[PDB]
């Protein structure tokens, strides 16, 4: 939601709120078995310990 | 796995095969220590001059093997020739005396 | 080359312009071709088997 | 080197060189070599070169 | 001493930690480049290794010099390396504004250029050169726009050079009383022309010939009088300045009861030659040697001031160049390459700026800097160089691919870029095949013992040694088959092909040395192929055609 | 060629010219469209020999017999493409440049050959601080370093007989202006008159070094590269990987960088640009070279488009993966095999089993020979 406030205004009256939906990335979903599929092959992300 | 004459590398004329590492077993360093421990030195010379690198040595070895004359004509390893070139690109004039 | 050329002269066998590179089975396996899939760039006319 | 040199010199009439032997670690006794294509296999290559 | 206490604890312990070395550092030197310099001096000497939080042999014999370098870098630092920072230091020493005095510096530059052009207007050889070039150019051997890039319609230009011929005939063929005024009018007219850069280049070139000839005859007069003849500067300046042209200050000098004069007897005719070629160059121009030397020294000093104005303004604007070059830092080209390319573009900007156009300088020169760095990023960044507008197409595809990647939501297809971009639907494919970098052939594919990707790239120039053996075996076999023919037969069939000789031969040379280029050797050949194609003979030869 | 020992010495600029086969002049590598190599870039045809066996680049001469001829179109010697593996190219550097091995090996070879602290030399190269060379019997010694104001003052002190450089030209002047046997005799004096065991100890140390250097065949000014050689074009390849992605080695990158900056520096010098510009350029070229010869020893690898500190010449001999240890001792081996083992007690301890298939693939050449000898098959095919 891109808002632009007016100059001569810290939080003075808003002059535009152009609300548009933007794409970003493709999060590889999880299969029912906790095994993603990244390039055709079934891959698994091992838990880390730090 | 077994490999008699497969493909070869591109920077150093060594064996390199792919298919199931279709290339010779790594005749590493400790094996060279082994052969020097025995007095055997011909087998070493051909283990890294005829069978492996010297890109005229190997084809002459194959011509000899097919023509039933188990000789060998070694030459000089292509890896050491690459080493001469890589030392010489640096300003280090390495040459081989001839006598 | 040399005498290879003499040979082609001797038997007139047209030396082909094409180089064989067919996908031949790896030396050793012995199997049953259970399933053939043919992906195609969509800039080519799909052949008969596809 | 010293033993051949002063041994031949004592073979002639002159006198050699009284030397006091040393003892070196193997990583330090392999560190000195007449030949460098050997000594560049395992040492730091840049310094030998 | 303190870092040397570090070294003694390292000799005793045999290792360190970053807390240790970070604790024994001199209490101001926290340059990460400098920190690495000292850390490498500490490590590489042995102590080895610096060992972050320990808890095997070591090889080194030159630790004493390293220790000395450390104990020297303690008090007075080994200040800076990493030449980006060296350049930052060396350009930051500037009063980094030229506020409304830029036009003063440009006043200075106009001074230099105008002095050199006026001196040129004093110069005979270049005026004669432009007259001779007027003749040649009028001979269809050149454009009227190449000899001159306009003045302040080259037919007007032709009447202009005709005006030059008029002024120069009146000014030259009256050789003092009025000739000076003639040069004055020629001055007033040539001060308003305008030359191509390489035109003033050749102007300066013949003038540099002039100054170099004059200085070399200076050597011919001095090293034949001053150095060769013990001639001091007193009696030499007494007699050089004042004539410098006629031979009245040398051979009259030899008879002057002087030390040098009593020895110049054996340097007489060479000095006569010196002054004679001197007056010969004069003939090439028509003025005294001192006029030439003063004129081109005025030229050289205006030129020095002009170069100096160049240096000064550009070192004022290097801050501008760095700020602007920061913006392209991942085009695939190093920071300092970008900043130097920008400096060159800045130099061209200072080359052709005028205050009589009203621009301000930063807003003006930003464009030149950016355009030059863009030309650079196009021309010498990609390994396999590709032309400029090709990169244009690549940047077009990238902009439109970002835009289509969210306009259509999922991701674009070449069939669709071939209609957003109005390109022919196939240049997009080829551009998308070409525009990618090459992989660093020593890339680690750690998936194995330890390899680099160059270690797998197989070969394809080699011949399979089966092929080598077959070729040799067939050389031998064909040798035997040619043993199955006659001198005419075997020699003709060899020479007809590449058999054990040099490059093959056709019927011309063949029938030449065989005396018949006709159906004669044709019948020989055809019957040869007849007997050879005869089975029970060529069965082995057909066996060499395995298939 | 059963030759001899190996000899090694320094790189005579005449030597590096006579090795070469034609100047490199441009950072182009190939043509992006018809994948022949540009002329005359890091790759080439008129320099490093042809691409295709016994074919010119342009294609004018294409036969085995024509070898020895250089084309009239692009001067490419019709000669085996494996000559593309043994040629070298000089780069006629515009500004002289110091060889990093001989300046960062601890000691400085240039240092203790000049008898000068390493800090002052890295001053004189990187252009922090002028250095006098043969300052005359006026006020100054020889090695005396200076600074900006100090030099610009001393010019006033003596207009002439005042010889102060800075940059690789400075070190090279110091080296060539040096003469060694004078230092040998002065060192013999210092061993005679001066008497303190550390003093005449390092006296013998430096005198041994200097007379050993003169006993060598070398010279002094060969430690300053005037002519850098380029490795050939087939030890630093540009393979076509299947798919347009070319997989180049990294020396192509390094050479292309050093050649870029050499070109640009020649261009700067021609324009008569101001001094800070040329100084930054000579620093940039010095670091490009110092990355080319080692990519190390100098503070930061000029890392490639990875985060990988990109590999370089002394990095292709160094390390357990370099040519010495990794491929000049432990190489692969034709005619071998390997497999899972088993027991088989039915043997005698001088003989092992060996599978039929592995036997037939190890001993292919001997088998071929035995077959065509016994006549059971006409030819090797
Ligand atoms: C098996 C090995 C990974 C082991 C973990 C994989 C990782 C990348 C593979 C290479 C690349 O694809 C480039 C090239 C493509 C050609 O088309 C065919 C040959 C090449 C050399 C490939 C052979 C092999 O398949 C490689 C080495
Ligand atoms: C960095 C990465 C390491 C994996 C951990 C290595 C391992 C194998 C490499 C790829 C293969 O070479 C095949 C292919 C060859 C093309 O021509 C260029 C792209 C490809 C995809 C390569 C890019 C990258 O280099 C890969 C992914
Ligand atoms: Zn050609």
């Amino acid at each position: 939601r891109l808002v632009i406030y007016e100059r001569e205004a810290p939080e003075g009256t808003v002059k535009d709120i152009k609300e548009q939906e933007v794409y970003m990335g493709e999060i590889p979903l999880m299969t029912d078995n906790g095994t993603f599929v990244i390039n055709g092959t079934e891959r698994v992300i091992v838990s880390q310990l730090h | 796995h077994a490999r008699s004459t497969g493909s070869y590398s591109l920077v150093t004329q060594q064996p390199l095969g792919g298919k199931a590492q279709f290339g010779g077993q790594r005749f590493g360093e400790m094996e060279v220590w082994a052969l020097e421990a025995y007095g055997a030195a011909y087998t070493l010379q051909e283990m890294l001059t005829v069978k492996s690198d010297d890109v005229n040595g190997r084809t002459k070895m194959y011509k000899n093997i097919v023509d039933g004359n188990h000789q060998m004509e070694p030459g000089m390893p292509e890896s050491f020739n690459v080493l001469l070139k890589e030392i010489r690109s640096l300003g280090i004039n390495i040459e081989l005396e001839d006598e | 080359t040399p005498e290879e050329k003499l040979l082609r002269a001797i038997f007139g066998e047209k030396a082909s312009d094409v180089k064989d590179s067919s996908l031949r089975v790896p030396n050793g396996v012995s199997g049953t071709v259970i399933d053939v899939q043919v992906f195609t760039r969509d800039g080519v006319e799909k052949d008969k088997r596809a | 080197r010293v033993k051949i040199a002063n041994r031949e010199l004592e073979a002639n009439g002159k006198v050699g060189a009284t030397y006091s032997r040393d003892l070196l670690g193997i990583t330090k006794a392999s560190l000195a070599t007449e030949s460098f294509i050997s000594a560049a296999s395992f040492q730091e290559t840049t310094r030998v070169l | 001493s303190q870092l040397k206490l570090l070294v003694t604890r390292g000799k005793e312990q045999g290792y360190l930690t970053y807390a240790e070395v970070n604790d024994h550092l001199p209490e101001d030197i926290v340059d990460s480049d400098q920190i690495e310099d000292i850390i490498q001096m500490i490590n590489d000497m042995g102590i080895q290794v610096m060992e972050e939080a320990p808890d095997n042999t070591a090889d080194e014999d030159a630790a004493e010099a390293a220790a000395q370098v450390l104990s020297s870098v303690e008090s007075e630092i080994g200040r800076t390396t990493d030449p980006v920072r060296m350049y930052m230091r060396e350009m930051g020493t500037v009063e980094l504004l030229t506020r409304e005095g830029e036009i003063d510096i440009a006043k200075r530059i106009e001074d230099g250029i105008n002095q050199v052009q006026c001196s040129v207007a004093e110069y005979p050889e270049a005026i004669t050169y432009l007259l001779e070039q007027y003749d040649r150019v009028e001979a269809e051997e050149a454009r009227l726009s190449d000899l001159i890039t306009g003045f302040v319609d080259p037919e007007l230009a032709r009447e202009k050079f005709a005006e030059l011929r008029a002024q120069y005939v009146v000014t030259r063929d009256t050789i003092h009383a009025t000739a000076q005024e003639e040069i004055l009018k020629l001055s007033e007219v040539f001060k308003q022309f305008r030359l191509v850069p390489k035109q003033f280049d050749y102007l300066v070139n013949s003038m540099r010939v002039m100054m170099d000839r004059v200085r070399t005859q200076e050597r011919l007069i001095m090293k034949l009088c001053v150095e060769q003849c013990k001639m001091p500067k007193k009696n030499f300046i007494t007699l050089f300045t004042g004539n410098e042209t006629s031979d009245t200050w040398f051979n009259a000098a030899i008879a002057m009861n002087k030390p040098w004069s009593e020895k110049l007897h054996d340097v007489s005719e060479e000095v006569h030659r010196a002054l004679q070629k001197l007056q010969q160059i004069e003939e090439e121009t028509g003025l005294t040697i001192e006029q030439v030397k003063d004129i081109n020294r005025r030229m050289s000093i205006g030129e020095a001031k002009a170069r100096r104005a160049k240096k000064e303004m550009v070192e004022a604007n290097l801050r501008l160049v760095i700020s602007i070059a920061k913006k392209y830092t991942n085009r695939g080209l190093q920071f300092l390459d970008l900043i130097q390319e920008g400096n060159i573009g800045l130099m061209k900007a200072v080359d052709k700026f005028e205050y009589r156009r009203g621009y301000k300088f930063s807003t003006y020169a930003t464009w030149w800097i950016r355009q030059a760095i863009t030309r650079s990023i196009a021309d010498q960044a990609r390994t396999i160089r590709i032309p400029v507008h090709m990169i244009e197409t690549i940047n077009k595809l990238n902009r439109i691919s970002r835009q289509m990647l969210q306009e259509m939501g999922r991701e674009p297809t070449p069939e669709e870029l071939a209609e957003r971009m109005l390109m022919p639907e196939d240049k997009i494919r080829k551009v998308l095949k070409i525009a990618k970098e090459p992989i660093s052939m020593e890339t680690p594919i750690g998936d194995d013992e330890d390899s680099h990707l160059g270690d797998f790239i197989e070969d394809t120039t080699l011949e399979l040694p089966l092929d080598s053996a077959t070729t040799e075996s067939l050389r031998a076999a064909t040798h035997d088959v040619l043993a199955g023919l006659t001198a005419r037969e075997a020699k003709v069939l060899r020479m007809r092909f590449g058999i054990d000789m040099n490059t093959d031969y056709t019927l011309e040379e063949v029938g030449k040395q065989f005396d018949v280029t006709r159906e004669r050797i044709r019948q020989i050949e055809a019957k040869a192929l007849r007997k050879l194609r005869h089975p029970s003979r060529s069965e082995v030869l057909r066996s060499f055609l395995d298939d | 060629e059963e030759f001899d020992a190996i000899k090694i010495a320094l790189a005579s600029p005449d030597m590096i010219r006579s090795w070469s086969f034609g100047e490199v002049k441009k950072p182009e590598t190939i043509n992006y469209r018809t994948f022949k190599p540009e002329r005359d870039g890091l790759f080439c045809a008129r320099i490093f020999g042809p691409v295709k066996d016994y074919e010119c680049l342009c294609g004018k001469y294409k036969r085995l017999k024509h070898r020895g001829v250089i084309c009239e179109k692009c001067g490419v010697e019709v000669t085996q493409t494996k000559v593309r593996r043994e040629r070298m190219g000089h780069i006629e550097l515009a500004s002289p440049t110091a060889h990093i091995w001989f300046l960062k090996s601890l000691p400085s070879r240039i240092g203790l050959l000049l008898d000068m602290p390493l800090r002052d030399i890295e001053r004189v190269l990187y252009f922090e601080s002028y250095v006098v060379i043969e300052g005359g019997m006026t006020n100054l010694e020889r090695q005396q370093i200076l600074t900006e104001e100090q030099y610009l003052d001393a010019l006033e002190e003596f207009g002439d007989e005042f010889d102060a450089k800075m940059g690789a030209e400075a070190i090279q002047a110091l080296l060539k202006s040096m003469d060694l046997e004078q230092e040998c005799e002065q060192l013999r004096e210092e061993l005679n008159e001066t008497n303190s065991e550390t003093k005449r100890k390092k006296l013998t140390k430096r005198i041994k070094l200097l007379e050993a250097f003169v006993q060598s065949g070398n010279k002094p000014e060969w430690m300053i590269l005037t002519v850098l050689p380029v490795l050939p074009p087939d030890l630093r390849p540009l393979v076509p990987l299947d798919g347009g992605r070319f997989a180049t080695s990294d020396l192509n990158d390094l050479y292309r960088r050093v050649i870029n900056r050499n070109n640009r520096l020649k261009r700067l010098l021609d324009l008569a640009a101001p001094d800070i510009i040329v100084r930054n350029e000579k620093r940039m070229l010095q670091e490009a070279v110092d990355a080319l010869l080692d990519n190390g020893r100098r503070g930061r690898a000029i890392t490639g488009s990875n985060k990988r500190p990109l590999k370089s010449l002394a990095d292709m001999i160094k390390g357990k993966q370099g040519r010495f240890r990794q491929n000049l001792l432990g190489k692969r081996v034709d005619y071998s095999g390997r497999s899972v083992i088993t027991v088989g007690p039915y043997l005698r301890l001088h003989q092992c089993g060996l599978p039929k298939k592995m036997a037939l693939e190890l001993f292919k050449p001997f088998i071929y020979g035995k077959l065509e000898l016994r006549g059971l098959a006409t030819t090797i095919k």
